């Protein structure tokens, strides 16, 4: 996964 | 006190308590209750850091389990992948309803009321970010749907935060981080996404240059996935 | 597979996906579905790691908001002390709840299987650990029947750990810990809890000396418990 | 409050 906000 | 104050002011005690499910409910009370005008920068933000945290905890076991799947069912053993599955499924509902709950909110109430391009975008990047949500588990026709309903909500997300909103702003900069991890992550697309998360930040950097620990973050977190994704 | 030995994976994923309220329905199944035998070192272990979590949570929620209605009441703001008790009610109706199935669990199974002192002890601090719990929040006579009833239990507990098991025994170890707790935070007697949490922890060291990571970290609380009463 | 298990 990636970050996200 | 008004009624709408002790809601809000409930909610900001269920956050610190830290029961989301009961700090969504309070927010979702506030969010219904008024009708012309719309929830304050601290309303809006109260609800999905709720919701937020409502549907990260089943995203985050969701994970877990899942990973334990893969793990067991390339161990052959099945006994196990079975449940795991069941569990998984049960997990599933959740977050299904948790995003049906928000999204319904996002069009009835939410949407309608944004007076401005800073809630527009916020409320527009929410029903993408549920739509991926739902994106992340489901597979077949249902998978494709998501898809298709967060691009839309994304890309229009997109058209009034690059009219709208200034390059360094945190909405604005949060839709770029999220729209390109949807490429990378749902699209499978890791040029589009590096693309948008390179060009977002650019843009901010260059406007900083020129002419908020708020921003700042979002932007440490497109420059992380962008060196992540470069490899 | 048996049922039971799918109620005790599933619960070992719940555990892994972090839903409490689950893993401990899981293992209150396979609690109710042996009658003759006794629950496992492993099976025990995940049912009270499991009650342990769920109660934990309302207990943390407790704290907080019961040292924010202090310092609210105390700045003379009662508008606000209102919303803080009534939210405190909800959190205690909760504890009261989950303390209520384990203790009925307790006297009804756990405890009647009990064919060694090594699950005596352990399901007798259970017992006396829930009506601890209680006592932290109740306040009139109810906190004297909690206090009552938590000290019987450890009591019992007591007699059984002293005799039958070893110095340097995690079960042992954690009834002097909780004990001494008990002592220093309900009945207020820092001198009981002293000597108790000084003396368990000394016997320990004695043993180790003449003649476990499990024991280590117990004792390592034993002392940093002493060390902090300390002032 | 102090240290338990
Ligand atoms: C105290 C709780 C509440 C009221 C929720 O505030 C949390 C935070 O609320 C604001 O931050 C928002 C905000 C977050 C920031 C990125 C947090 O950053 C830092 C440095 O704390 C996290 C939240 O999820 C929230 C509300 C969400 C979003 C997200 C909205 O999706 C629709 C995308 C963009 C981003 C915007 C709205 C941020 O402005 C503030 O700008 C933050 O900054 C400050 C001053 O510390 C504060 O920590
Ligand atoms: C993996 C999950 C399960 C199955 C729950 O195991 C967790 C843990 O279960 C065992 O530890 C117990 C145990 C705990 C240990 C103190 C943990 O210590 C370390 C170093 O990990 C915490 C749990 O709450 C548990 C089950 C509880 C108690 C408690 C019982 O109250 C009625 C008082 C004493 C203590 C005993 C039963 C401990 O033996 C083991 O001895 C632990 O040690 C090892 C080898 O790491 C393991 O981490």
């Amino acid at each position: 996964q990636s970050y996200t906000v | 006190p008004t009624a709408r104050e002790e809601n809000v002011y409930m909610a900001k005690l269920a956050e610190q308590a830290e029961r989301y499910e009961e700090m969504v409910e309070f927010m979702e009370k506030v969010s219904n209750s008024l009708g012309s005008e719309e929830l304050t920068v601290e309303e809006r933000n109260l609800l999905s850091v709720a919701y937020k945290n409502v549907i990260g905890a089943r995203r985050a076991s969701w994970r877990i389990i899942s990973s334990i799947e893969q793990k067991e069912e390339s161990r052959g053993n099945e006994e196990h992948v079975n449940s795991i599955r069941e569990y998984r499924s049960k997990i599933e509902n959740e977050l299904s309803k948790i995003c049906d709950g928000i999204l319904k909110l996002l069009d009835a109430k939410l949407i309608p009321s944004a007076a401005s391009g800073d809630s527009k975008v916020f409320y527009l990047k929410m029903k993408g970010d549920y739509h991926r949500y739902l994106a992340e588990f489901k597979t077949g026709a249902e998978r494709k749907e998501a898809a298709e309903s967060t691009l839309t909500a994304y890309k229009a997300a997109q058209d009034i935060a690059t009219t709208e909103l200034a390059p360094t702003h945190p909405i604005r900069l949060g839709l770029a981080l999220n729209f390109s991890v949807f490429y990378y992550e749902i699209l499978n697309s890791p040029d589009r996404a590096c693309n948008l998360a390179k060009q977002a930040f650019d843009e901010a950097i260059a406007e900083l240059d020129t002419l908020y620990k708020d921003s700042t973050l979002i932007m440490q977190l497109l420059r992380d996935n962008l060196t992540l994704w470069t490899s």
